[PDB]
């Protein structure tokens, strides 16, 4: 689809902040600049507990808040 | 034709699909679509067999895309698919392979979540079967090798959820029926992004393989002859020593059936771009790829 063509990607709209949302077409949520994303989940991380081992995003950890950190799965 | 096909951009499923037909039109001495079953949401599972005939020949396997976001293997596995039609009977080394031996190539072994991961939500990662609200199971958590032991989780929105049960997942109980009524296979190459490592079983425990000397040894020859072409970096060790500890994971079944070189490669890159990587990396990473791959073939050969 156009999205995906132009070089971006679908994303629900509860993952893509308005600034980062594309007019581009083709997805039933919405396209995003995947770029412009920032924290745990736009960087393809999830938010795991500090005792589950780990390759974790240092960067984005803090984003996951109290007794977490966040997780890539690979 | 596939020389006219664009191995330098990410396809839709259906492209892939229409491209495996093409390749066997082809190529219908060395190359035959079988289905393997049906996913989930009731799509085609497609296993590409390269083979120059025999009987029971020992069996090299090679899954990529279980896990949906990590379009740089699916890409991979076309270039793959191409490559092996290409350089059979030119190659010594290759051509020597597939006269003693047979491969069979999973380019998307979980169908469902890579539609939506073009239509939906880019970063999916498991399948798309439903019970509960939340929606998917890590295909890579699911296979019958620590089942639903630590390195798993066992809550349903979890990104490694293991499942219900042990071959829960269509995906993965397609596989593990083909493999085991096959009883051949010498090899199982399961491809995944991102890293840049090469890695051997087991993820879901600390204990050693009984082969570790030997698959550490093939893994050190891989990672050289990968770096090669473009002074690409990837690190080896066991899965649980070098990532994280993982249960019901594909090469710790696969071992445990008594196949042997089974490696689970993650590719580029480091980081930088993550799964999101740049399509004008994708023949680069097949190419260096290739070439880890062919070193563990020759080994098993
Ligand atoms: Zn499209
Ligand atoms: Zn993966
Ligand atoms: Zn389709
Ligand atoms: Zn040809
Ligand atoms: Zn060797």
């Amino acid at each position: 689809n156009e999205c995906v063509s132009k070089g971006f990607g679908c994303l629900p709209q509860s993952d893509c902040p308005q600034e980062a949302r594309l007019s581009y077409g083709g997805c039933s949520t919405v396209c995003c600049d995947l770029s412009k994303l920032t924290g745990c989940k736009g960087k393809g991380g999830e938010c795991n507990p500090l005792d589950r081992q780990c390759k974790e995003l240092q960067a984005e950890s803090a984003s996951c808040g109290k007794g977490q950190k966040c997780c890539v799965w690979l | 034709s596939t020389n006219t096909f664009n191995y330098a951009t990410y396809h839709t499923l259906d492209e892939i699909y229409d491209f495996m037909d093409l390749l066997v039109a082809e190529h219908p001495q060395l190359v035959s679509k079988l289905q393997i079953g049906r996913s989930y949401e009731g799509r085609p599972i497609y296993v590409l067999k390269f083979s120059t005939g025999g009987s029971n020949r020992p069996a090299i396997w090679i899954d990529l895309g279980i896990h949906s976001r990590e379009w740089i293997t699916q890409a991979t596995g076309v270039w793959f698919a191409k490559k092996f039609t290409e350089d059979y009977g030119q190659d010594p080394s290759f051509t020597a392979i597939l006269d003693s031996m047979d491969i069979f190539l999973e380019i998307v072994t979980n169908p469902d979540g890579f539609a939506f991961t073009h239509s939906q939500n880019r970063l999916w990662r498991k399948t798309r079967s439903v019970t509960s609200l939340c929606v998917g199971v890590d295909a890579n958590r699911n296979w019958d090798a620590g089942f639903g032991k630590a390195g798993a989780s066992s809550s349903p929105c979890s990104e490694t959820y293991h499942g219900k049960y042990a071959n829960s997942e269509v995906e993965v109980k397609s596989i593990v029926d083909f493999v085991k009524d096959h009883g051949n296979f010498k090899a199982f190459l399961s491809i995944h992004s991102y890293s840049q490592l090469l890695l051997y079983p087991y993820g879901y425990t600390t204990q050693s393989i009984p082969d570790k000397t030997e698959l550490n040894q093939v893994a050190k020859s891989a990672v050289a002859a990968l770096k090669s072409l473009y002074g690409t970096s990837y690190k080896y060790g066991s899965i649980i020593t070098t990532i994280y500890q993982a249960s019901g994971g594909s090469i710790d079944w696969s071992y445990n059936q008594g196949i042997k070189y089974s490696f689970t490669f993650e590719l580029r890159d480091t980081g930088r771009y993550g799964f999101l990587l740049p399509a004008s990396q994708i023949i680069p990473t097949a190419q260096e790829t290739w070439l880890g791959v062919l070193t563990i073939m020759e080994h098993t050969v």
